[PDB]
């Protein structure tokens, strides 16, 4: 009836698993011995060290668009009279297939170009062919990294470099792009689009106003505002926001998706238009918003001519009449214009005369006074029909408004390609000859190469940096997702929010005016994000200091800073030592070389002869160029006779500072690893083994070939162990990245020293990943206690402080919910009552702006001693009791189920919804679940006071597909060939990694008697007929 | 004696020495906004260039003194330029209008030596020794044409090449050099267009193109820089400057590139005008534009006979000739509005009225002597009596028709009325009246007077609604006018009688017209056209020009017949008045006054009070 | 003789007496209150209006102090009551007690 005697010896096995298996109690001795130097900085002279590095490549990024803009600018002034009168296209060429660089797609790209036809294509005069394919070329070559040139004429011919296949399914019309609109007229237009059905609108009638009030929106940026009304005997804007009823809210992703289904959804009516109501309330909404910086408003107005019985002009005098009152009291400073929506002669000669009227506002006409001393914005009015291009008429409105001619590069935020790959961030700007405007030149390149050196810094394990611009968007921050795993980012969040901590708002005020500077401000270690928590280098502290340096990069409108946690104790980084390695290094990557006995581990390529090391994508010199391009077996072998270079004749080839240093102190792992292996009795039961160091290398055995974008330091066992430091780690159930299923990890950190034991002292963790059902059969043989029954009243169970088993009787089931393996779905009961008990249960809300969730989860006492029981709940049919195993974060549990009882605990089986995102309550029970959005696309706040300490920090991380290739998976056999059915026993099958013990017969629950041992392909979860959990 | 490197880049022509090859210096000049095409002349050390973004070619000397445009009217964009320094002219080719033309050092006389079949020509070389022009053409068919220096026997000399520019010429090897933007490549060839030899290839864009001695010079835009190489072979490759990029011109600036000689000599091969080279070194005298060359083949003559068709800021001339001659547009400054326009056969002046100045101006037709006769006024049409020496012109503002002498001496206002509305005025002296619209309200009419004021009489006011141009032939003894609402131009005699319409269909907005032999010419601002219909009826209307956008007013000029001029009474000494001579029907001439002055008892001259 | 309702989730209902034990063998409404609330967040989801009366009929069944007959009330409300919450219901991890079928 004991428990504290059954933790000291389920504690003995932690440290079994961890000193010997593992290693760490050896490899903390030699770190312990390795000596490292110091620095105290407090931020000074490292901001302008990485306002170095981006401000060149920001600048050799300027000199690309000012060297394009004066290509174009004298390839006017020369070809005024040295033109193309020629033609070419952008298809019909089945060459290509490269993928080369950022440009993974197919492309020739032997200096030469395409040109996209375009609708309004006649004779004229510009661009020769592109010939600028001369200079082109070259800009190519001579600056690596940038990804396509193009050029998009005043006349409609799209050119791009270098030539490629890009939906030849239509017309790419880019005139009415969001790129080449906010460009030529880069001030914010107010725009409100007015619909109009009723009137008996025929279908086809209504299908233009839908499909051109869709192309205006698909064109326009989030610097502008917009706020669609339909007009049919009332008026009702887009019914999915409360500031859409009051306000023109801007045009981000979200409000064109918003505004674009309210579109599409409205059908003919029959009732009159009535016109008049329609304009007051456009009004009414362009007046209440502020006027923040350069603006123009207009109005669009989609009509075909409606009159009534005897209110024909009487109505048109209403409407013309509101147009003086309301926009004379707005100063004249409203453009309206007007299409027709005319079809087979419905709408006649007259009725276009009434949107004549309205586009220049002719009130006179029909007797107004007009008190208005100042002219009025001539608009123009167009008609349509299903034949027109919608793209040239309806999305050329942009040039009814006045040209000011700004010459100033505009930089874009990051956005999906249309031209068929990832992510990219654009630089414009326009091109005039005298005051003729040309077009615009624009130089595409990939998100991740513009922030490669802010988004793998490693410099000093004491700081971190992020990039912001001028109103406090981040572009990077740790807690973003790195760029070249993306798809579309939401650039929408202000730093307030990911450096959310007590007394920033008052830095934030000197980062935004002042162009640089040096701040240190005190924060209470509890209510503090976890990036500051894992960089303190004092142990006991109850307040820290952080140093915040920033400055602004130069010739544009972004700002650098520099975050070191404890700016005034040193930080420490290995000194430059050359070991010889006494085991010779393998790199990783086992497919470039082929010389070992090779064999198949899970779903990955490795040998068991000796472990791999692997470079992660932010070790070398530019993170990109590893990226992008592929690694030839000749990059290989320069690194391994690098890396292993005990002189100092060999050159870099390419490698950052303190990346050969730390594969020189950790190359020692190979002969321990080696060494255990032999007499260890677990060689069957551990799947891999390995070390991680925070400046990219990666230690494996066994020796694996893993996917290149793969980075340890962003894993959770990783940020684990960390914020846990010294002690032992249990992190799981968790989906392996080796294809392996779920697994348990032991993490533990080594430090660079013993005297000083803190997390910003960690300078690698070690990491050894079990099976699922490991520690299940680890509780039945140590404690005798869980095997009265065969695991059915009497369970025993292990949980981490998170709330998820790793260890329990049942494994998996209506083969729901997602969050199966968390304790609140398992045990019900426990749930409900540990949650009553004070000051060991806490909720946590934090928000995770990667996927634009807030995320629950739950956090327990880490710092427990002794025994919790039954205090409310459970008190007759299910005795419980919970202790803490010793020296780790995990929890030791026994239930005894005496009498049923019924209880419960929200978790969804189709979803991973909250049941109710309004409030969140500590004492009801649910599983791990999210909420969408707290905040408000009006102001940009948090609608709640939630500022919480938040940053999730993704921790979702976008879980891959990257197998291996068909013909290759059957000419080879698994490495550890543990043959699976000469096993008898369930002692003897739980635990090995290419096995399972099959329990359920191929239908549901049927008990068949007689388990055997079998290759996991063939039972899965227990089910000889179950299915693939991918 | 020392040979430099004159290139453009933008607003600046940038200087190179080529001996101690550091020398970085620009030319001392202002107002270039972009400079082009580039030629030198060796005599008084000039430089010479086009403007393309002003329409003008600019000269000046090494200093920036004396700079001066020369050639700043009917230029769209020309980037062909070169120098005659042997015959003292120049040629340019001008890609938009599609002209090469000729002129005089200082920008006199413009002739148009190519116009017919001409696509695009750009880069121009000369060779006067010889005779010969050569010049690039890109468009449609891609060719390098020869001719001679004066127009005639044009050959296409090399037909198969891509868009070529930098057309230079070796005058020591007796070769041509010309780049290849297509093929990117440079090469050669010998001085009649075969024995091509390319001499550096994998030039992405070889913009320009220059020689001296062993040496040629490119820019090409992909590198950015000016190079040197051997002219035949392509080694020795060295780079001259670095960071320069887009050169519009490159020209080797030395007193070689510029010798040999012709037989136009010093003396301008005696002719009256230009002297053009042609072969075996020969020349021949060339006219201005629009002028013929007399029996004695060294000397011009200008033309007798041609009209003046207006624009709101450019006056233009066309002959009927049968050499199919382009029209020309006259090099008067400060045009800004004009309205209506008329021509004095005499003294060769223009006259025209700019609505913007509410002014009255003369010129000559090469833009010197401009004059303003009158200088609130608000005139809007005007009719010379080339007899008597004297304008009638009416006044918008005050509604009279006033009568101001050829040097601005004011005589007197000769109608006035208060429901009086004059416009359109045409005179004729040589039968002592004068015709005018009286544009009443929902009443139009067509009057007639004498030149004095009295005897006024209607002609016809019925089915008409806004009669907006006027004009007659004493010959024909006709009067016509058009219609712009009736959409329809009429005629009818100089006394009333025999009323027609000549033409009631495909008229819109009829601004002008007048009488060229038996044909009548008219010209529509809307539909942007002259037109003509033969008045004897036997051929149908026909389309004259078209493209001319801001159709203002047009006339036609008949060459002075001395003995008829003559033997007009008011011809000489006004006729003895004072003021008024107006010939009478009887036979005899009698003074006249304006309708605020008497003839006094002399029957000369006119008092007051 | 009842006492008055003490759970906070069923008072104010349309009655305040009721009597232990109930249909669930609860001895105290201290104890009846600990199971019943673990339907507490279905109640304010407000899936269908009938829910917290039917529940409380069931954990505090109506206690009349001197009546003690079994008036039986009416199936529409546990009808009502599983049509609008029970696919909810299902698809989170709660289920219906089968002394809580709409035929009893
Ligand atoms: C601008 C101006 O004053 N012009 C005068 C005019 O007023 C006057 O009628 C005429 C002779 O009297 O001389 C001239
Ligand atoms: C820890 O958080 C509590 C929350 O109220 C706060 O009162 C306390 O001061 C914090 N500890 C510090 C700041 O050391
Ligand atoms: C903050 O830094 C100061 C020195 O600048 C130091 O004296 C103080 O102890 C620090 N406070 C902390 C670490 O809480
Ligand atoms: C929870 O942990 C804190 C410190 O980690 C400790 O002070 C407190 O006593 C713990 N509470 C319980 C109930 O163990
Ligand atoms: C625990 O369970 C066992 C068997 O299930 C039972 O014999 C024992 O009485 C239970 N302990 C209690 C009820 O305290
Ligand atoms: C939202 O926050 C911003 C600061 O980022 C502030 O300027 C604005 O006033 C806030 N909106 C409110 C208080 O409605
Ligand atoms: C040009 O090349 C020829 C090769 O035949 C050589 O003889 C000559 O010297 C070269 N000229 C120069 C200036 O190098
Ligand atoms: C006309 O030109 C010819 C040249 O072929 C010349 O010989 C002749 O003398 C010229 N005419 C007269 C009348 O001189
Ligand atoms: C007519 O002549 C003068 C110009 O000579 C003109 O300015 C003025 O308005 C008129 N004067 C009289 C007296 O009619």
């Amino acid at each position: 009836f004991s428990i504290l005697d059954e933790a000291q010896v389920l504690a003995s096995q932690m440290r079994r698993l961890a000193a010997e298996e593992l290693g760490v109690v050896t490899m903390q001795r030699i770190f312990n011995s390795l000596v490292y130097t110091e620095k105290i900085s407090n931020g000074e002279s490292e901001v302008q060290q990485l306002a170095k590095k981006i401000r060149e490549k920001f600048n050799r990024y300027l000199d690309v668009v000012n060297r394009n803009k004066q290509v174009v600018e004298a390839s006017y002034t020369a070809h005024l009279t040295s033109p193309l009168t020629a033609i070419q296209d952008c298809c019909t060429i089945p060459p290509s297939m490269m993928e080369f660089d950022g440009n993974f797609n197919t492309n020739v790209s032997r200096t030469v170009s395409c040109d996209r036809l375009s609708t309004t294509v006649n004779s004229r005069a510009f661009n020769p062919g592109r010939d600028l394919n001369s200079v082109l070329a070259d800009n190519l070559k001579s600056n690596p990294g940038i990804k396509w040139q193009y050029f998009s004429s005043e006349e409609g011919i799209f050119t791009v470099f270098p030539a490629h296949k890009f939906r030849c399914k239509g017309s790419y019309e880019h005139r009415s792009r969001p790129i080449y609109v906010s460009t030529v007229r880069p001030q914010s237009k107010h725009i409100v689009v007015i619909l109009d059905h009723g009137a008996s609108v025929t279908d086809t009638q209504l299908q233009i106003a839908k499909d051109a009030a869709q192309v205006i929106l698909s064109a326009i940026d989030e610097h502008d505002k917009i706020s669609v009304l339909t007009v049919a005997d009332a008026v009702r804007t887009c019914s999915l926001d409360q500031c859409y009823k009051t306000y023109l809210s801007p045009a981000t992703s979200e409000t064109k998706r918003k505004m674009s289904t309210f579109v599409s959804s409205v059908k003919p009516s029959d009732s009159p238009t009535q016109h008049a109501v329609g304009f007051h309330r456009a009004f009414q909404l362009i007046r209440s918003t502020s006027n923040s910086a350069n603006t123009d408003m207009v109005i669009i107005y989609l009509s075909a001519g409606i009159t009534s019985k005897d209110s024909s002009e009487e109505d048109k005098k209403a409407t013309l009449r509101v147009i003086n009152e309301e926009n004379g009291f707005l100063n004249n400073s409203v453009m309206i214009l007007t299409y027709a929506l005319m079809n087979d002669g419905v709408t006649g000669l007259k009725e276009l005369a009434f949107l004549r009227d309205l586009a220049e506002q002719n009130s006179g006409k029909y007797g107004i006074p007009d008190r208005t001393a100042l002219p009025v914005i001539k608009g123009s009015m167009m008609v349509l029909n299903q034949l027109s291009n919608l793209e040239t008429t309806v999305g050329r409105f942009y040039t009814n408004l006045p040209n000011r001619m700004i010459d100033e590069a505009v930089f874009s935020l990051p956005f999906s390609d249309e031209m068929g790959d990832g992510l990219i961030m654009t630089v414009s700007k326009p091109c005039y000859f005298g005051n003729l405007l040309l077009g615009i030149v624009g130089v595409d390149v990939n998100l991740a190469y513009i922030l490669e050196d802010v988004t793998y810094y490693q410099d000093s394990l004491a700081s971190y940096t992020f990039l912001i611009d001028d109103k406090g968007y981040t572009l990077m921050h740790p807690s973003l997702t790195r760029p070249y795993l993306l798809s579309e980012p939401p650039l929408h969040t202000d730093i307030i929010h990911y450096e959310n901590i007590p007394k920033f708002e008052l830095v934030r005020q000197n980062i935004l005016s002042l162009p640089l500077g040096s701040q240190i401000i005190t924060v209470p270690v509890n209510s503090s994000l976890s990036w500051h928590i894992n960089k303190l280098r004092e142990t006991g502290k109850e307040a820290y200091n952080v140093s915040y340096a920033w400055k602004m990069v130069q010739d544009t409108s972004f700002i650098l800073c520099i975050v070191v946690i404890q700016p005034e104790i040193p930080v420490k980084q290995l000194k430059n030592l050359n070991t010889v390695p006494s085991s010779k290094l393998l790199y990783h990557r086992l497919d470039l070389l082929g010389q070992p006995s090779a064999c198949l581990h899970f779903k990955q390529l490795a040998t068991l002869e000796s472990p791999t090391v692997m470079l992660s994508a932010g070790s070398f010199s530019s993170p990109y160029e590893h990226l992008s391009q592929p690694e030839t077996k000749r990059m290989v072998e320069h690194y391994t006779a690098y890396l292993s270079d005990n002189t100092r004749l060999i050159a870099n080839p390419g490698l950052k500072f303190s990346v050969r240093n730390e594969v020189m102190a950790t190359s020692h792992v190979t002969d321990e690893w080696m060494t255990q292996m032999e007499m260890s009795s677990l060689n069957t039961y551990i799947v891999r083994r390995y070390i991680a160091t925070p400046n990219g290398v990666l230690r494996i055995y066994p020796g694996s070939l893993m996917d290149k974008a793969f980075d340890p330091t962003r894993r959770q066992w990783y940020l684990h162990a960390v914020a846990n430091p010294g002690l032992i780690s249990l992190t799981g159930p968790y989906l392996d990245v080796g294809g392996a299923g779920y697994v348990v990890t032991i993490s533990h950190t080594i430090h660079s020293s013993s005297t000083q034991l803190s997390s910003g002292h960690t300078v690698a963790v070690m990491g050894i990943d079990f099976t699922l059902r490991y520690f299940y059969k680890v509780l039945m043989d140590l404690l005798p206690v869980c095997n009265q029954d065969g695991g059915n009243k009497i369970r025993c169970f292990i949980m981490e402080d998170r709330g998820y088993l790793v260890a329990h009787p049942t494994l998996v089931d209506g083969h729901a919910p997602l969050e199966q393996q968390h304790i609140t779905h398992k045990e019900p009961l426990v749930a409900n009552d540990i949650l009553n008990h004070p000051n060991f249960v806490k909720k946590n809300l934090c928000n995770s702006f990667s996927d634009r969730t807030v995320q629950r989860s739950y956090k327990f006492n880490t710092s427990l001693v002794g025994d919790l029981t039954n205090l409310v709940h459970g008190s007759h049919c299910s005795k419980y009791r919970l202790t803490r195993i010793p020296g780790t974060n995990a929890f030791v549990g026994i239930v005894n189920e005496t009498c049923d009882s019924l209880a419960f605990c929200a978790c969804s089986m189709v979803d991973r919804l909250c049941l109710n995102c309004h409030r969140m309550e500590q004492n009801e029970c649910e599983c791990p679940c999210e909420c969408p959005l707290e905040v408000n696309e009006c102001t940009g706040n948090l609608t709640n006071a939630e500022n919480r300490n938040p940053s999730c920090e993704v921790h979702q991380e976008p879980v891959t597909y990257t197998a291996i290739d068909p013909g290759l998976q059957d000419a080879l056999q698994q490495c550890v060939n543990s043959r699976c059915n000469q096993r008898m026993e369930s002692g003897d099958c739980f635990g090995v990694l290419d096995c399972e013990w099959c329990v359920v017969d191929s239908d549901g629950k049927t008990h068949l008697d007689k388990s055997y041992c079998a290759p996991q392909k063939e039972c899965f979860g227990g089910i000889v007929g179950a299915k693939s959990p991918y | 004696p020392e040979a430099f490197l004159l290139f453009s880049r933008r607003a600046d022509i940038r200087r190179i020495s080529l001996e101690t090859n550091n020398n970085n210096v620009a030319i001392p000049l202002t107002g270039v906004k972009e400079a082009s095409a580039l030629d030198f002349d060796v005599t008084d050390n000039r430089i010479y260039w086009t403007d393309i973004s002003l329409k003008t070619i600019s000269r000046a000397f090494m200093n920036g003194s004396a700079l001066e445009h020369v050639v700043e009217f009917g230029l769209d964009y020309p980037e062909g330029m070169a120098v005659d320094w042997l015959g003292k002219n120049l040629y340019w080719a001008d890609t938009g209008t599609n002209r090469i033309e000729v002129s005089k050092l200082d920008g006199q006389h413009r002739q148009v030596l190519v116009w017919k079949d001409l696509d695009s020509p750009r880069a121009l070389a000369l060779d006067p020794a010889e005779g010969f022009m050569y010049w690039t053409e890109w468009g449609g068919k891609p060719k390098i044409d020869r001719a001679a220096m004066d127009g005639s026997e044009r050959t296409t000399l090399v037909p198969n090449v891509g868009r070529a520019n930098g057309l230079t010429i070796d005058y020591a090897k007796r070769r041509l050099y010309w780049t290849d933007l297509d093929t990117n490549l440079i090469e050669s060839s010998n001085m009649l267009g075969l024995n091509r030899e390319v001499i550096a290839d994998d030039l992405p864009h070889p913009f320009g193109l220059t020689q001296y001695q062993d040496y040629i010079y490119w820019t090409d835009w992909s590198r950015r820089s000016i190079e040197r190489a051997n002219k035949t072979s392509g080694q020795n490759r060295t780079i001259i400057q670095g960071h320069l990029d887009y050169v519009m011109d490159i020209l080797v600036f030395h007193s070689s590139r510029q010798s040999g000689w012709n037989e136009c000599a010093s003396s301008n091969g005696h002719c009256s005008h230009l002297c053009l080279a042609v072969p075996v070194g020969g020349f021949v005298c060339g006219c201005p534009a629009h002028y013929s060359l007399n029996a004695d083949n060294r000397t011009c003559s200008a033309p007798t006979t041609f009209l003046l068709f207006s624009q709101k800021s450019a006056i233009n001339r066309m002959v009927i000739d049968e050499q199919q001659s382009p029209d020309i547009i006259l090099p008067i400054h400060s045009l800004r509005n004009v309205r209506a326009i008329d021509y004095d056969p005499l003294d060769k002046q223009l006259y025209w009225i700019d609505s913007r100045q509410n002014m009255i101006r003369k010129a000559q037709e090469d833009g010197s002597q401009g004059f303003t006769v009158v200088v609130e006024i608000q005139p809007y049409d005007l009719s010379i009596d080339i007899y008597s020496r004297y304008i009638y012109w009416t006044c918008e503002a005050t509604n009279v028709i006033n009568v101001t002498r050829l040097d601005g001496r004011s005589v007197g206002v000769v109608l006035k009325g208060e429901q009086d509305r004059p416009r359109a005025v045409v005179v004729n002296p040589e039968k002592g009246y004068m015709y005018f619209t009286n544009l009443q309200e929902r009443s139009p009419k067509i009057e007639r007077a004498a030149l004095d004021g009295t005897e006024r009489e209607v002609l016809f006011f019925s089915g008409l609604s806004k009669p907006i141009a006027l004009a007659l032939d004493s010959r024909l003894g006709k009067l016509f006018w058009a219609d712009s609402d009736l959409r329809r131009i009429e005629s009818s005699d100089l006394s009333g009688a025999n009323r027609i319409v000549l033409e009631d269909s495909n008229i819109l907005q009829p601004v002008g017209l007048t009488v060229f032999e038996n044909w009548l010419y008219w010209i529509d601002k809307q539909q942007q056209m002259i037109e003509k219909i033969d008045m004897t009826g036997r051929e149908g209307r026909t389309k004259v020009q078209a493209r001319i956008a801001q159709l203002s007013d047009i006339h036609a000029v008949k060459e002075l017949n001395l003995q008829e001029y003559r033997q007009h009474p008011c011809a000489q000494d006004n006729g003895g008045c004072s003021h008024i001579c107006l010939v009478k029907g009887d036979g005899t001439t009698r003074c006249s006054c304006p309708m605020h002055l008497v003839l006094l008892q002399d029957e000369l001259s006119c008092g007051g009070t | 003789v009842c006492q008055e309702i003490t759970v906070p989730m069923c008072r104010g209902i349309g009655y305040n007496l009721t009597h232990m034990p109930n249909q669930f063998n609860h001895d105290t409404q201290d104890e009846a209150g600990l199971e019943v609330h673990q339907f507490w967040p279905l109640v304010e989801i407000h899936c269908s209006p009938d829910l917290r009366f039917f529940l409380c009929s069931m954990y505090t069944p109506i206690c009349l102090p001197d009546y003690h007959k079994p008036l039986p009330p009416c199936r529409s409300v546990c009808e009502r009551a599983k049509a609008g919450c029970s696919p909810l219901m299902r698809q989170y991890g709660f289920a219906w007690p089968e002394r809580m079928s709409c035929d009893r």
